[PDB]
């Protein structure tokens, strides 16, 4: 499962977490099995405008 | 207030919609000890002290 968020919301990508992303965007199960990988993409996804 | 003179505010006789707080991503740290934030909307407290 691939997507993009902001750094403050990286914590929300985990079982049993709350917030905008977890509640309304992407929710992991409490018994989730698997790995979560996240890395900065400022050089790629940011624009001057 | 300064940490050495941290301010204490008493909260009482009001409805506390904590969702507005824990939903907003602005907060970088949100950690509840002895409580789960989801249950905050379904709970009542006696001496609330910010």
């Amino acid at each position: 499962d691939s997507f993009v968020i902001r750094g403050d919301e990286v914590r929300q990508i985990a079982p049993g977490q709350t917030g905008k992303i977890a509640d309304y965007n992407y929710k992991l199960p409490d018994d989730f099995t698997g790995c979560v990988i996240a890395w900065n993409s400022n050089n790629l996804d940011s624009k001057v405008g | 207030a300064s940490v050495y003179a941290w301010n204490r505010k008493r909260i009482s006789n009001c409805v506390a919609d904590y969702s507005v707080l824990y939903n907003s991503a602005s907060f970088s740290t949100f950690k509840c000890y002895g409580v789960s934030p989801t249950k905050l909307n379904d709970l009542c407290f006696t001496n609330v002290y910010a």
